[PDB]
């Protein structure tokens, strides 16, 4: 029974091609204007010149779940950004490689 | 060229 399920893919990005950007992804958060609640953080543009792009090969409009093991699935967009900024850098250069858990919604409208 | 989406949002983007 698999139709409209969402899968979590984990990309591990070493801080090698880092400096060009951190990972080289652009993310943004959106809010449901109807639900008056955040939809979470989604990828908007991949920077083709960053380790996450090179190694991970992630996509646009994917939904960011967790970063370096720390999850943002549950906290608001502005909260999430703080968690990201802090963990992507502070724990990123700490681990040496940064772990990104992103979610893929099985739907045809996906890029 | 104007009026894209609908809402007072500057699109909160974060680049990693």
């Amino acid at each position: 029974g698999s139709d409209g399920t969402r899968e979590f893919l984990t990309f591990e990005v070493p801080l090698n091609d880092s400096g060009s950007a951190g990972l080289g992804v652009s993310v943004k958060g959106n809010r449901s204007k109807e639900n008056h609640a955040d939809l979470g953080i989604f990828v908007k543009s991949i920077i083709n010149g960053g380790a996450a792009s090179k190694d991970g090969r992630l996509r646009v409009n994917d939904q960011l779940i967790a970063v370096n093991g720390e999850s943002l699935l549950g906290k608001a967009n502005q909260e999430a950004m703080e968690t990201l900024r802090r963990s992507m850098s502070t724990e990123g250069n700490k681990r040496g490689m940064i772990q990104l858990i992103v979610a893929r919604r099985i739907s045809r409208c996906n890029e | 060229m104007l009026a894209e989406l609908y809402g007072s949002d500057p699109q909160e983007e974060l680049i990693i």
